[PDB]
C-alpha cells in the first residue's frame, strides 16, 4: 500500500502541475488585457474630460 | 561639424545634437548618495549615483538637486551632471563639439561666468554661447512677436519681445514654480492623514502631481461641488500597495500659480504679473502682445490651464482687445527645439565664443557685447 | 520514505488548490472590471461622439 | 594558505574549511559531567565530555550548553568546544589558518571582545574576523536584496538588506527559538501521560520534535479535524521501548511561532515581525523586499512552514502585491555556505583583522570598520 | 460657571479646571487588558484598566497607547479615557461645563471633527473649543512674539508668532518625541545585557531615561572621555535589584534629537529646523524671533538642552545677532497654564462653539472661522 500510494502521489502531482502551469498561463494573459483594459479606460476617461472641457468653454 | 544644444534647466537635463527634431537624453538633475553603510563586501558600490539611477535607488539614497531656483548652488554636483550627460547619456567627447546653454534671466553674473569657466576648462569644448530660456521658446514657436511665459521647476519669468526687439525693462521673473507646487501638495496631504516627509518620496508626491492634480476654470464653484458631491475624487496606487483617494486637493495645488498667498508670498498671481507686464510696454504693441500669448515649461502642462489664464486676461484687459493663447502640445521641450533651431542657423556660426578669445580676453567675454 | 512522499505530495496538492481557488476569486474581480472598464469606454466614446458634434455645430 | 570557516551557532556547531560546500564537522555544542561515582577502578574515566561523545553517553551525564541565546554563559566551556573543534575534529593547528566566526546581531560588545581576545590569545589565530548570520544567508542564496528571517535553537531574527544595504533600524530580534519550543513540547506532553524531566531526555524529546512535528496551514481547522478523526495520531519508539502516540500534540508545539502567547512571550508571531520590519523601511524598496523573502535556519525546517507564512503574509500584505518566500532545501547549513562564499573572495583577504593590529588597538578593535 | 480645560497629549492626560496655576489631574494616557487567565472566581476583576490604576498593575496587563504620533488611532480607548477624567480624577459632570482642548498643527481634519462630535454626542457638553498648543504655550510665557519649540511625547513641532500674527507656511513637524527617544534606548541597552521587550518594561526604561539621561554640550569629547575614563558611570536600581550601570548611553540617547541619523530619519535636529523655521520667515522679523526663542513640552527637560541648542543656533547664525533661549522651570505643563489662561478671557467667551451652531451646521463648523 505504500507504492500504492507512491503511485497514486506521483501521477497526482503531475496532473495537478500540469493544471499548474495551465493556470499560470492563464493568469499571465489575463493580468495582460487587465493592463490593456486599464489603459483604455483611462484613455477614454480624460479624453472625454479634455473634450467635455472644450464643450463648456 | 555638429553643435550640442544642453538645457540643464532644473529638476529635468535634457540635451541633444543641433538639428534634431527632438532631444536625445532627457534625465532628472539629482544627485544621490548613499545614507548606509553596507554590509555586503566585494559589490564596490560607487560613492555617488547621478542621473536616471538614482531614480531606481531612491530609497537607499539622499538626493539633492544641485539647482535651487535656477542658479547653481552646488558645482560638483553641477559639474557631475555635465560630465555624466557628455560622457554617458550622448557617449560623445565634447573635444571637437561647441555648446548651447540656456539661463533664466536676472541670473547673478557669477553664475554664468562660473559656468564659462567650467566648461573651457574641465571640458574644454572649442567654443561655447549662452541664451536666454524665452527667447528660445520664441523661436520653436515660429513667431517673431509676443509675449513668453516660461514656467518651469525653478523659476517663471515673462520676456515680451515685439519683432525681435527684446524691452528688458518689461521683463518679469517670479520663483514660484513646480518645485514649490509639489511642497504645497506634500503640506496640504497631510490633513487627509497621508505624511510625506523624506526626499524620496518627494518624487511620488510629484508623480501624483503630475498624473492628477488639474487646473480649475471656477474657484469657489469647484469647492462648492467637491463639499457637495464626490466626483471629483480620484485614487492613486502607491509603490507599496495602499491605494490613496484625493480629492479637493486635485486642483488646490496648482492654484497657487493664481493665488501665490497661499504659500505666504506677496507677489501677485501668474496672470496678473502678465497683464502688469504687457502694459509695462508701450502702448502701439499692446494688440499685438496680447493677441502673441506664448506658453512655455512643464509647470504650464496642467489641463485646463489655457483656458483659466485666458478667461482672467480678458477680464483684466480691456473689452475690445482679441486676446488669443498659444498651447503647443510641446511646451515642456519647446525649449530645446528653440536652441537647436537658433543652433542651426548659418548666421549664428560667428556668435560663438572662441577658446582663444576666452583665454585672451579672461572670463568677462560673456557679459561684454561679445554676448 | 513513501510515506513521507505521500505527505508532502498530498500538502503540494492542498495548497495548489488554495491557490487554485485564489485564481477563482482573481478571475471573478478582473473579469468584472474588464466589464465595467469596456462600458464605461464605450459609454465614452458615443458621449465624445455627441459632444463632437455639439462642438462643431 | 587557507581560511577557516566555524559556525558556533546555538545547539550545534559546524566548522570547515573555506571554499568547501558544505561543513565538515557539524555536532551539537554540549559539554557533559558525570553525576555519579563511579566505582570501577582503571578505566581512568574523564572529567568532562565534550561534543558528539556526550551523546554516547547521555544517560550518566548532565548535559549543558554554555550559550543560552546567543550569548555565551560558560567561557570555559565554549573554550573546551572550539579545543575539541580544531584538534578532534579538524585536526589541525589554528596557528595557520584565519578564522571566521559568526554571530547574531544585537549582542553585548563584551561578548564579541571576549570571543576575539580568546581567539587571539589561547589559541593564536594569525588573523580572525566576525560575520552576522543575517548577511552570510543572504550570500548563500544567490541574493543581493531581500529580509531574510534567521531561526535557529537559540533566538530568530528578521534582518532587511537592499542592493547590498542593510537597515540597522529595522533589524528585528525575538528570543522565540528551538529551545523554547522543546521546552514547550516536554510542557504539553504531559497531559497525554508522559513525563520527561531529566536533560538526557532533553534530547529524545528534541528527536521528537524534529521527526514528528509539522506546522498547520489552519489552527482551527486542524483542531476540529484532530477532535474527531485520528488519522494524525503517530507512533514514535523511545530508546527502550514503550512506543508514544501522539495525536494533535504534533501540529500545536510549533504553532508558538505564529501564536507566542501559548508560552507566555507578550510579543507578535514571526509573521506579523516580518510584516512590521517590511514596513518599517523606506516605502520606494517594500515591494522587492516582498518579492524576495528569505528563510534560513534550523527552525525553519518544519513541513509547510513556508505556506503557512506565505498566507498569513499575503493576509496581512496589500491584495496588489507578489508575496514570494525562497525556502531552499539546505536551510539549516545556508549559513556556513554564506561563510565559505564570503572567506574565498578575493578581496576579503584586506578585512581581515591581523594580529598586529589586535595587538596594537586591544580587543575593542573589533569595532572599527572592520564590523 | 467655569470652562473644563484637558491636554489629551500623547502618553500623558492633563486636566483641570480654567483659572488654576496648575492641573490637577495628571495621569499617563494607557489603557490595560489582563493577558492572563485568571483562576480566582469571585474577584470581580475588570476587562479594561485605564490612567494610572494600569501602572501599578503593569505586571498583568498590556499597554496600549491610543495615540500613536497626536493622531488618535483608537476611539473606544480615547472615550475611556475621557469618561474616566470626566468621572473619575475630576468627579464633575460634564454637563455643565464648556470643554477646551488642544492639538498639534497639520492635524488631520478627521481627527479634529470625530473628536469634536465625540465630545458633543457621547458627554453633551454645551460647548466646546479646540486650540493649537503652540499659541498656548505662548499665552503660558507672558510673550507676544517668537518661535516656540513644543516637543511633546509623540511629535515635535516649531512654530513662528510676531506680534500674535502666526505665519502657517513656516510651521515645522517632525515626528521624532519622547517615544522614539525610549525607543532607541531599548535598542542601545542591548549593547551591556539588558534587554527590555515587553511592554511593562517599556515604563522601566522611561523611568530610566527621565531620571539619567542628559544632553551632552559636545559629543566627540564626551564619548573620548567616556572612553577614557569611567566618572560618567552611573547606577540604577531596578524594581527587584541586580543594579544596573549605564555609561555613554546615558547621553547618547537624547543625541538623536540633534542626529536623527542614528534611528534612520532623513530630517535634520531641532537645532537645524528651528533654523530653517527662522529663515523661512520674513527678514524684518528674524531679530526678534531669534531673541525671543521658546521651549515647552516635557521632552525639552534634559539637563544641558538649553546650553547645547543655543551653541549650535548661534554656530547657524550670524555672528552680529545675539540668540536667547527661555526655558521656564514649568516646561511641562506649560501649554496647560496657557489653555487656562485663554479659557479665563472674558472675549474669549464669544468664541466657544455652542451646541446648537454645531446641530445646525455639523462637524464641519470646526474647520470655519471658529476655528
Ligand atoms: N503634465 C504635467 N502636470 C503637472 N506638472 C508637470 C507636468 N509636466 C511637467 N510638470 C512639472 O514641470 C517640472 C519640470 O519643469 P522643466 O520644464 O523641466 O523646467 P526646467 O526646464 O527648468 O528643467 C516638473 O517638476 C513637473 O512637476
Ligand atoms: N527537520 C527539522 N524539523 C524541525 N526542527 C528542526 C529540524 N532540524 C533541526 N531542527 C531544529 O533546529 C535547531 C538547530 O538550529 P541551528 O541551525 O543549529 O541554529 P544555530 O545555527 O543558531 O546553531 C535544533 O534545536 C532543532 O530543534
Ligand atoms: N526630565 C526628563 N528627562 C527626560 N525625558 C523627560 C523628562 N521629563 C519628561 N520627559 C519626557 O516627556 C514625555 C511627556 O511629554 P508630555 O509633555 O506629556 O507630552 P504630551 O503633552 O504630548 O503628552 C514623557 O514621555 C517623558 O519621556
Ligand atoms: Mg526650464
Ligand atoms: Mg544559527
Ligand atoms: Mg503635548
Amino acid at each position: 500500500e505504500a507504492e500504492k500510494a507512491a503511485d497514486e502521489s506521483e501521477r497526482g502531482m503531475k496532473v495537478i502541475e500540469s493544471r499548474a502551469q495551465k493556470d499560470e498561463e492563464k493568469m499571465e494573459i489575463q493580468e495582460i488585457q487587465l493592463k490593456e483594459a486599464k489603459h483604455i479606460a483611462e484613455d477614454a476617461d480624460r479624453k472625454y474630460e479634455e473634450v467635455a472641457r472644450k464643450l463648456v468653454i | 561639424t555638429t553643435a550640442l544644444v544642453c538645457d540643464n534647466g532644473s529638476g529635468l537635463v535634457k540635451a541633444g545634437f543641433a538639428g534634431d527634431d527632438a532631444p536625445r537624453a532627457v534625465f532628472p538633475s539629482i544627485v544621490g548618495r548613499p545614507r548606509h553603510q553596507g554590509v555586503m563586501v566585494g559589490m564596490g558600490q560607487k560613492d555617488s549615483y547621478v542621473g536616471d539611477e538614482a531614480q531606481s535607488k531612491r530609497g537607499i539614497l539622499t538626493l539633492k538637486y544641485p539647482i535651487e531656483h535656477g542658479i547653481i548652488t552646488n558645482w560638483d554636483d553641477m559639474e557631475k551632471i555635465w560630465h555624466h550627460t557628455f560622457y554617458n547619456e550622448l557617449r560623445v567627447a565634447p573635444e571637437e563639439h561647441p555648446t548651447l546653454l540656456t539661463e533664466a534671466p536676472l541670473n547673478p553674473k557669477a553664475n554664468r561666468e562660473k559656468m564659462t569657466q567650467i566648461m573651457f576648462e574641465t571640458f574644454n569644448v572649442p567654443a561655447m554661447y549662452v541664451a536666454i530660456q524665452a527667447v528660445l521658446s520664441l523661436y520653436a514657436s515660429g513667431r517673431t512677436t509676443g509675449i513668453v511665459l516660461d514656467s518651469g521647476d525653478g523659476v517663471t519669468h515673462n520676456v515680451p519681445i515685439y519683432e525681435g526687439y527684446a524691452l528688458p525693462h518689461a521683463i518679469m521673473r517670479l520663483d514660484l514654480a513646480g518645485r514649490d507646487l509639489t511642497d504645497y501638495l506634500m503640506k496640504i496631504l497631510t490633513e487627509r492623514g497621508y505624511s510625506f516627509v523624506t526626499t524620496a518620496e518627494r518624487e511620488i508626491v510629484r508623480d501624483i502631481k503630475e498624473k492628477l492634480c488639474y487646473v480649475a476654470l471656477d474657484f469657489e464653484n469647484e469647492m462648492a461641488t467637491a463639499a457637495s458631491s464626490s466626483s471629483l475624487e480620484k485614487s492613486y496606487e502607491l509603490p507599496d500597495g495602499q491605494v490613496i483617494t484625493i480629492g479637493n486637493e486635485r486642483f488646490r495645488c496648482p492654484e497657487t500659480l493664481f493665488q501665490p498667498s497661499f504659500i505666504g508670498m506677496e507677489s501677485a498671481g501668474i496672470h496678473e504679473t502678465t497683464y502688469n507686464s504687457i502694459m509695462k510696454c508701450d502702448i502701439d504693441i499692446r494688440k499685438d502682445l496680447y493677441a502673441n500669448n506664448v506658453l512655455s515649461g512643464g509647470t504650464t502642462m496642467y489641463p485646463g490651464i489655457a483656458d483659466r489664464m485666458q478667461k482672467e486676461i480678458t477680464a483684466l484687459a480691456p473689452s475690445t482687445m482679441k486676446i488669443k493663447i498659444i498651447a503647443p502640445p510641446e511646451r515642456k521641450y519647446s525649449v530645446w527645439i528653440g536652441g537647436s533651431i537658433l543652433a542651426s542657423l548659418s548666421t549664428f556660426q560667428q556668435m560663438w565664443i572662441s577658446k582663444q578669445e576666452y583665454d585672451e580676453a579672461g572670463p568677462s567675454i560673456v557679459h561684454r557685447k561679445c554676448f
